[PDB]
């Protein structure tokens, strides 16, 4: 029973105008690492990626513009997946 | 990433991270009893700063508890041929990290009751180290793969210390900000208990006045 | 010595520290405004790993305020003659760090209204730097001594990063103690106001019952 | 005209294997402090570690539990004095 094991429950638990912290329940497969990509929705904002170890279910993003809707994507690195495969995305407006 | 200086050797900017998570491993020292620490591992593939046509694999063993315990392993494609002939490997350079990560996954998901049970062990001789994954069968502890680790170059150690310092400084800064918020909450709760006791004392005075009226 | 390793040069194990304290210094950059930031200094005397008969003086300028900052200066006994002839020094090699420390102390204890007032200024030119202690009298800003600084080898940077990391770890333990104290005190304030409001409501209810 | 020595040396926090000491600084400008810990009258080599002058506190680790140690702080104060003007305490864990 090999689930694709994408991350579930992607949510922003705490948020301040310049920084937010996201938490996700971990997929059932052993996760090698997580690649979190935060970017502004549309516009000329480049997509920014930073890597977090697989054991961590939380992360923090800083440097955000106030009052702007951002798109946050969590890529999971499983055994039978690619570290830019199996993504799940949410949208949040700081 | 980090403080920019002379980085001749492995180009960390062009690095590609493959594996980065804590994994439980027994550590062997002559003086210290063997301790099961989920040492954090990190596997990276990339190219050298001198030449981009040569591929290089990198493995780092770090310790979130004791951050002075760093060990590094670098493997070039030619050294990969040498290691493949020495340990009788059959896969190519590209599939080497995949098999290493598969063995590490077998190590992490090992339950106390499993046959055969895969485990990881690191023997530390001074600055140097030898890491090996073992199979504990009903018969013997047979080694699957044996790897040698060395102290890191001064540059890679510099940048690793810089990364950890940045993370710890950020954590302490966030905690100090929350403590400022807690001090504001303390001031508000103070002022509130003070006003509440003032009101209660006033009501007691009114009750005493009513009792005097009754008498 | 955290994370030690041997490269042929200055033997930090055999080092003798003479001065290590924050010093108020004006920092000047070509594209940036001049800001008075309290930089930490380090003065070291010792011998080289190659030969113990050769003495070497070492000066480190670090900044506990910023995130990463280190500049180094090495003076050999042979180079000291050149520096002494160039800047007109009169003391010997042994008293050179003593006079440097005396000038630095005169600089730190400088009060806003004093003539002459001693001050220190560091000008950063890309990777290199020029440090000079100056005297501002009623007439002019005359330089007492001028010293040149460059970045450092990877080893000294490694040990500086380790020291900074240890300092931040100690601060984090202090911070955990302070957070335990402050949150327990806030909770105490909450629970006491809650008990007081409960008593106030009870007494008001009793007053309504009696009336 | 001034002591040029440290004044108040006391143990603020203590654990069975390590100790933390705090001292009030002398009025003179302190260049650095040299903290020397050793076992009391025992054949343990005296261990010295250096701390900046701005620090009024320090921490000592690697101690043996239940053993009375002698801790001395040498001040490198003005007038080029070094390993001089000491203040000493004795404390057992």
């Amino acid at each position: 029973g090999s689930v694709s094991s994408v991350p579930t429950k992607l949510e922003v638990v705490a948020a301040t105008p310049t920084s937010l912290l996201i938490s996700w329940d971990a997929p059932a497969v052993t996760v090698y690492l997580y690649v979190i990509t935060y970017g502004e929705t549309g516009g000329n904002s480049p997509v920014q990626e930073f890597e977090v170890p697989g054991s961590k279910s939380t992360a923090t993003i800083s440097g955000l513009k106030p009052g702007v809707d951002y798109t946050i994507t969590v890529y999971a690195s499983s055994k039978h997946s690619s570290r830019y495969a199996s993504p799940i995305s949410i949208n949040y407006r700081t | 990433d980090g403080d920019p200086k002379a980085q001749t050797g492995f180009d960390l900017s062009t690095a590609t991270t493959l594996f980065w998570r804590p994994v439980p491993v027994h550590v062997k020292q002559q003086d210290r009893e063997d301790v099961l620490e989920e040492l954090t591992f990190r596997i990276l593939t990339g190219v050298a700063k001198q030449n981009h046509n040569l591929r290089i694999l990198r493995i780092h063993i770090s310790s979130d508890s004791d951050l002075f315990f760093l060990h590094t392993l670098e493997v070039s494609e030619e050294d990969f041929q040498s290691l493949k002939n020495d340990q009788g490997i059959l896969v190519d350079f590209a599939s080497f990290p995949g098999k290493i990560i598969s063995l590490l996954e077998k190590c992490i998901l090992a339950q106390p009751g499993d046959s055969p049970r895969f485990q990881a062990v690191l023997t530390i001789r001074g600055g140097e180290s030898v890491f090996k994954i073992v199979e504990i069968n009903d018969f013997k502890q047979l080694p699957h793969i044996t790897l040698a680790f060395r102290p890191g170059n001064d540059s890679v150690v510099k940048q690793f210390l810089a990364f950890r310092l940045s993370e710890v400084k950020g954590t302490c800064h966030d905690l100090s900000d929350d403590l400022s918020r807690t001090r504001d909450d303390r001031d508000s709760m103070v002022a509130q208990l003070a006003q509440c006791r003032q009101q209660l004392a006033q009501l007691r005075e009114q009750y005493d006045k009513h009792l005097l009226e009754v008498q």
